[PDB]
């Protein structure tokens, strides 16, 4: 609300589609779309529990998620050197961490 | 120098001839040697070896001279050396005359090859046309070095081939022993003899072997050609005179002009299809004008007579006339003045040639508005090539003109254009140019086809199968269509990988100028290959290919012998040493003042002397 | 120019006719529709979304080897004809590929991985560089390469490196996405990684962190999970059976080298194993001295002090020590640096990273 | 200029193909899944009008015939998955369908390893290439040939090689598929993929079907279905079931590829689906020593050269890695800025990748 963008939330395995690609599409887009409507804070939403909110993170799909954003990240730095738009991680478990990440 | 032909109109060589006294000043002979060739100074090059006293810089100067050939072949220039090593009065050396009357040069190609090496091939096959397309591709592979006894062995992959076909098949003997004065005196044996078609094919192979070692000959083949003359052998003569003429190229001399002018009087075109010896005049006569030459021409394409009907020689008048005028810029306009007052629709073609010709790798204004007015024809697109490819901007222009080319579904049209093509990208391959020659590869005329392989092969040179291995599989799969076809692409790939694939025709030098035998070579070869491409000749006419032939190379020197270390960067060996190949690059250490490529005396500070 | 007019003055009239023609057909509404298969009698079948299905002959725009079976066409709203060709529609699935055009880093601002950057050099980078002269002569170089370190160290800025040296796509692909929790699934995602790798060459393909998918196990197939065993068949199928000369390179990218099969490794093409040092004394003060470049700092800062005692750090230490002791100046407002805020910065990221266990020593 | 061409080329297609398509228009216009003529005009029953979608069925009973003067209305005259059985009018009874395969017409891959696959190459030569160049000699014997081989071993080695270069010498069609690929969650997803490959090499027969990878297809299992291996079992399953049935022997060959055959089921191994099954041996000294000699063919090594004096020094090796070593000689070559190669590059090759490959 500060920094004067959107805040999204955005839910790991909701990004857990069973066919080809449509599902490594959609992770795909999601930076499409950060990035046009930059600055935007992206909140990984799914490694936390509000209460109300299910799934703290699992073996399945919040972690390698959680790791495709990273890489993302890295890229911004690389050629264009251009970066307004931060990731935010949110755990409550240090067994969903590794140290290098 | 490099900005005055560049970038404006280009008409003054007032400029041209004032940088080449600034040049004495600082003693950069080696650029004005590089002024002295394109514009005809003759007198320039022998008064710099003149003005030249230092062994160290005499040497090395007569190895980048010998790179534009034209200035090194001809008389006087080499024997500048000659007249003045007999009484002392300049220095000139007894080692020097060696490398000026070619010898020195020549071994070096040898041993570049034998050290830094080549594979071999065989493979005669049989059936009479297949055995003629192996043959022809068996003498370019392995030429620039004498691996013709595979071939000889074989006495049956020899015989298989009949009459014109039997001339060439011996004469590819003869493509293997070139630049080689050692492989003259092997070729007496077959020569002596024979079939009669052995006989003939002998003398063939005489005039491809002595290209680029006639200026300093052990054998003489004037002598042998003489007698053949007065020996009844209409047909045979002609071929002959094509071999002699690639033989008398670069040079000038009465002597060969004596045998070859009574020839080219004989009107012997209509019946045997010889009489073509103007064609070989031309040749030997390059860039130079001798009025005897151009008077036959011009009555004999006034006459149009009976005999003079047959649409050969014409060709080869046409193409005569601008060979004669390569190079030679505005004294050409007294010619010209000649040749607009003779009207014929012959003429009309012809004028735009000379132009071209003349003009060569420095275009104009004035010439591609008279190119565009012809066009609205083969002669006068083809000169679109000659001028573009000196060019920067000319070669961007090229994809602008021939997309006229392209806007006609004319047939004609179509397969004028690669030729056009071929001739331009001769030096190093354009794939924006590959692109538009794979169109014109699937077309329902043949004869579009048999063209665009054969300027494949034209464009592919100075290099091996690029993307060409995937076109060279495309082409393999319309021989179930056509019969013509796999003779041409046999012929493509004998290009490709010509003189062991490490030899190329090429506009690049050692001084950086374009050569005007190599750029005739082209021509002539481009308009009339094979039997059934054009009017109908002989396939024999392939051979003179061999004009066009530069080797790559550096070699470095710190004597004249020893070796000295550069690294230079090729495809990826990557940081080769001297004595190998290279294009584009030149030596990270110092000239006595040259600083170019080529056979190169590199110099060191005695403090940090450094030798291989 | 001249030649422009020369051109304009037929070429404008045979142009509006065809234009014309053309037109006439293209006329709306036409359905769009996609080309099934190409038959062999020069007609071809195609499949239209509201159920025709005809199998008529071609009209141009296109040539029939200008087409291939499963392409977007154009199709008449009667007689289902191929007017044109079209581009795909209503979401072409494409895998996660991150895209770096010429991606900004170089050797010389990592200088001191000396020993890696040659090897790297030899193998990618001068095959790239001479492209119709690895056409030419036709023998291989390396294919690939494996880079085996930590990432963001060595392992991902060496790939990074190389990519800006030769204008080649750098593309990156997440290991991970591939681990997809379906089955026929993993391997057909891969696939579609290698097809997009090969039209859109050059490129350097860069497999980040091939663990997941892999797992060698001590059968070729096991009763354990499928899926993960199925993406790795697939990926040394993929190398093993489709050899590029210089047109694609794969960087294989993995922290533990030994948890991948040993023919999944397949020498005569990943011909390089390319491993990582520890920074000594010197390397430190190099890794260093870049990273200050970019930095405004004060001159009482002595880059030879901090680097005697720091002892073992990797240089993703000595960029996180950048960070930090910077970090302190931007809360004192500053934009220098001091000596101070230094000597802090590297004990504590020495501290952390040196964690004690008594298993050094000996 | 290069889209004016481009451009005059279509053109010229288009206004020939305008004048025979319209003519085409009046009436309408081999591989099919269900057939179609899109209401028949032309013709107890007398009159056969086929029409197999779900929306619109015109349905008959009766097959037999050529009636309506052949193929006509949408073309696809053929196969049903109904049944209405339109028997023979431009005889199309078996066809490709709808496939996803990768073909190579004769491959541009010829054998060089044959050093350590002597025996896979004597093998392959009488199975695959002898048939097929002479048919009838295996008749007078009173024979006919293996319907499948297996071929196992470490991938890559010249196993992979061999398929291509037997496909090439025999002018057949060489087909791969992966395996792996050909294995599908998706209810039958699986089985169908496997029905309409078959048919396929029926079509198309004298035909190489090269299956990399029978791991992934069957492989190894305890749990005999789970909802994950009973996917892979009903794929497993079908392949075999076309096999075992009626196929040609003779013209269809399937070549399988598998990196350990001891966790396969006994019904992927058995005779009746695979008959000769070659083993892959890691090269002999002599073996290395053709390898190198077949590399060496091109770059300038030492002339005198003795690989076999290498090849004593040199630890086990596969011919994946003797082609291996001789590149990474020619790195050091370029690395040093030198023309030439010594006996020595080679060793210095050697000694680094076989460290390197170990696990």
């Amino acid at each position: 609300h500060h920094t004067d963008c959107k805040f999204i939330r955005v839910s790991g395995a909701e990004l857990v589609q069973k066919y080809i690609g449509e599902g490594s599409r959609m992770v795909r887009e999601l930076f499409v779309m950060a990035r046009e409507h930059a600055p935007s804070i992206i909140f990984m939403d799914e490694i936390d529990s509000i209460g109300s909110t299910r799934v703290e993170g699992s073996g399945g799909g919040d972690s390698e998620v959680q790791r495709t954003m990273l890489e993302l990240l890295n890229q911004l730095d690389g050629f264009e050197t251009s970066k307004n738009i931060k990731i935010i991680m949110a755990t409550n478990r240090l067994d969903i961490l590794d140290p290098a990440l | 120098v490099a900005c005055v032909p560049l970038l404006p109109p280009p008409e003054d060589v007032a400029f041209l001839k004032t940088a080449y006294s600034i040049y004495l000043s600082q003693n950069e002979l080696t650029d004005a040697i590089a002024l002295a060739v394109r514009l005809g100074e003759e007198d320039m090059i022998r008064s710099v070896f003149d003005a030249t006293s230092d062994p160290v810089m005499h040497k090395q100067l007569a190895y980048i001279l010998a790179a534009q050939k034209t200035s090194f072949e001809y008389e006087g220039v080499q024997d500048i050396i000659g007249n003045g090593k007999l009484s002392e009065h300049f220095l000139y050396l007894a080692k020097e005359l060696n490398l000026t009357g070619p010898k020195v040069p020549e071994d070096i190609y040898k041993s570049h090859l034998d050290n830094s090496k080549s594979v071999f091939s065989s493979a005669g096959l049989d059936s009479a046309q297949q055995n003629l397309a192996s043959s022809f591709v068996n003498g370019f592979l392995n030429l620039g070095y004498c691996n013709d006894k595979l071939i000889v062995d074989n006495d049956n992959w020899v015989y298989k081939t009949k009459g014109d076909g039997m001339t060439s098949a011996v004469a590819s003997i003869g493509s293997i022993y070139q630049w080689n004065l050692d492989g003259l005196q092997q070729l007496d044996k077959y020569l002596y003899v024979d079939e009669p078609e052995v006989k003939a094919g002998a003398l063939l192979g005489i005039g491809i072997s002595a290209s680029g070692v006639h200026d300093g000959e052990v054998e003489p083949a004037l002598l042998l050609l003489q007698d053949y003359v007065t020996n009844p052998d209409t047909k045979i003569s002609s071929a002959a005179i094509l071999g002699l003429g690639i033989a008398f190229a670069g040079s000038k001399n009465d002597e060969v002009l004596g045998l070859l002018l009574p020839i080219a009087a004989s009107t012997d075109l209509p019946i045997e299809t010889a009489a073509m010896a103007s064609l070989a005049l031309a040749h030997v006569f390059v860039g130079t004008c001798n009025g005897d030459i151009t008077t036959s021409i011009m009555d004999n394409f006034l006459e149009r007579t009976a005999i003079e009907l047959k649409t050969d020689w014409v060709r080869f008048l046409a193409l005569a006339l601008g060979i004669l005028y390569m190079g030679q810029g505005e004294q050409v306009d007294d010619v010209l003045e000649t040749i607009s007052a003779i009207e014929h629709p012959m003429t009309s073609a012809i004028e735009v040639l000379v132009g071209s010709c003349a003009y060569t790798g420095t275009g104009d204004v004035l010439l591609i508005q008279d190119l565009l007015h012809r066009l609205t024809l083969a002669y006068a697109v083809l000169g679109i090539a000659l001028i573009a490819l000196g060019e920067d901007i000319g070669k961007e222009m090229s994809l602008r003109h021939f997309g006229h080319l392209m806007h006609y579904g004319n047939e004609h049209i179509r397969r004028m254009v690669p030729l056009a093509m071929g001739i331009v990208s001769v030096s190093d391959p354009q794939m924006k140019v590959f692109d538009t020659l794979t169109r014109f590869s699937h077309d329902a005329d043949l004869e579009v086809s048999m063209n665009s392989i054969f300027a494949m092969g034209l464009c592919g040179a100075g290099t091996n199968n690029a993307r060409l291995a995937q076109l060279l599989r495309q082409l393999a799969s319309y021989y179930s269509r056509e019969q013509d076809a796999l003779f041409i692409t046999r012929l493509a790939q004998g290009l490709l990988h010509l003189g062991k694939g490490t030899m190329t025709m090429d506009v690049f030098n050692d001084a950086h100028v374009l050569n005007k035998v190599t750029l005739a070579s082209i021509l002539t070869t481009a308009v009339g290959l094979v039997s059934p491409s054009f009017m109908l000749k002989h396939h024999q006419l392939f051979y003179m290919l061999n004009a066009g032939i530069r080797p790559k190379f550096i070699l470095a020197l710190n004597d004249e012998g020893e070796p000295i270390k550069v690294n230079v960067r090729v495809g990826q060996p990557v940081l080769l040493n001297h004595g190998e190949r290279a294009e584009l690059e030149t030596d990270e250490y110092i000239s006595y003042t040259s600083h170019i490529e080529g056979v190169v005396i590199l110099k060191k500070n005695p403090d940090y002397r450094e030798e291989e | 120019f001249v030649s422009n007019s020369e051109i304009l003055k037929p070429f404008e009239k045979k142009q509006e006719e065809e234009k014309k023609q053309l037109e006439e057909i293209r006329g709306n509404p036409l359905s769009i529709g996609t080309l099934e298969e190409i038959i062999d009698d020069d007609h071809a079948i195609v499949t239209s979304p509201t159920m025709p299905d005809y199998y008529v002959s071609i009209l141009s725009f296109v040539d029939k080897e200008l087409l291939e079976p499963g392409c977007s066409v154009l199709l008449h709203h009667k007689t289902m004809s191929i007017v044109g060709v079209l581009q795909d529609d209503a979401d072409p699935m494409v895998s996660v590929m991150k895209m770096d055009k010429s991606p900004t880093e170089s050797y010389s601002d990592i200088g001191g991985l000396e020993s890696q950057i040659q090897e790297i050099k030899e193998s990618v980078e001068l095959p790239l560089t001479h492209p119709e002269l690895y056409e030419e002569m036709g023998i291989k170089p390396p294919k690939g390469v494996i880079l085996y370190g930590a990432p963001g160290t060595g392992k991902t800025l060496l790939a990074k490196a190389v990519a800006n040296q030769t204008s080649a796509t750098f593309l990156r692909i997440v290991g991970s996405e591939l681990i997809q929790k379906y089955l026929g699934d993993g391997p057909r995602l891969c696939r579609q990684i290698f097809k997009v790798a090969g039209e859109n060459a050059p490129s350097i393909v860069f497999i980040d962190e091939i663990d997941a998918i892999g797992t060698k196990r001590y059968d070729s197939n096991s009763g354990g999970e499928r899926e993960i065993q199925r993406t790795m068949l697939e990926l040394l199928n993929q190398l093993d059976g489709f050899d590029d000369r210089g047109d694609v390179k794969v960087i294989m990218a993995t922290n533990k080298i030994e948890t991948l099969d040993p023919a999944l490794i397949r020498p005569g093409r990943i011909d390089r194993k390319i491993l990582f040092e520890n920074p000594d004394l010197s390397t430190k003060k190099k890794i260093l001295g870049i990273h200050t470049s970019k930095m405004n700092l004060s001159e009482d800062v002595n880059l030879e002090t901090l680097v005697t005692t720091k002892d073992d750090l990797s240089g993703a230490d000595i960029q996180a020590m950048c960070t930090e002791a910077g970090l302190l100046a931007l809360r004192e407002r500053r934009m220098q640096v001091t000596a101070e805020d230094f000597k802090q910065a590297k004990e504590r990221v020495m501290k952390n990273k040196v964690e004690e266990n008594l298993e050094g020593l000996y | 200029l290069k889209q004016t061409e481009n451009d005059l080329k279509d053109i010229e297609a288009r206004i020939k193909e305008k004048a025979g398509v319209k003519e085409s228009d009046t009436g309408l216009a081999h591989p099919l899944q269900v057939a179609r003529c899109t209401k028949i005009i032309k013709g107890e029953d007398a009159k056969y009008v086929i029409n197999l979608k779900q929306i619109a069925k015109f349905v008959v009973g009766l097959g037999e015939r050529v009636s309506p003067t052949d193929i006509e209305e949408g073309m696809r005259v053929g196969v049903d998955r109904s049944k209405y059985n339109i028997e023979l009018p431009l005889p199309p009874r078996i066809d490709p369908s709808v496939t996803m395969m990768t073909v190579e017409e004769k491959p541009d891959v010829t054998y060089s390893d044959v050093g350590g696959c002597k025996d896979q190459i004597e093998k392959l030569r009488e199975v695959v290439e002898l048939p097929l160049l002479s048919p009838e000699r295996f008749a007078t014997l009173g024979i006919d040939p293996p319907k499948g081989i297996l071929l196992y071993g470490p991938p890559g080695t010249g196993k992979t090689l061999c398929a291509r270069a037997v496909a090439n010498r025999t002018d057949a069609t060489f087909i791969r598929v992966i395996g792996s690929e050909l294995v599908q969650k998706y209810v039958g997803e699986g089985a169908r993929m496997v029905r309409e490959l078959f048919e396929m090499a029926r079509t198309k027969k004298a035909c190489i079907i090269f299956f990399d990878e029978i791991d992934a297809v069957g492989g190894a299992r305890f749990d005999d279905g789970a909802g994950g291996d009973n996917e892979v079992q009903r794929t497993m399953l079908e392949l075999i079931t076309q096999l075992d049935g009626f196929d040609p022997r003779g013209n269809i060959k399937v070549m399988f590829a598998t990196n350990r055959p001891n966790t396969l089921d006994p019904a992927l191994l058995r005779p009746g689906r695979i008959d000769r099954k070659v083993e892959f041996s890691l090269p002999d000294l002599e073996g290395r020593a053709n390898i190198f000699r077949i590399h060496s063919k091109s770059m300038s090594v030492e002339r005198g050269i003795r690989w076999e004096l290498i090849s004593r020094l040199c630890p086990n090796s596969t011919g994946a890695e003797l082609r291996s070593v001789c590149t990474e000689a020619g790195m050091f070559a370029i690395r040093a800025r030198r023309k030439v190669a010594t006996e020595k590059d080679f060793l210095k090759a050697v000694d680094k990748v076989i460290s390197g490959y170990k696990k």
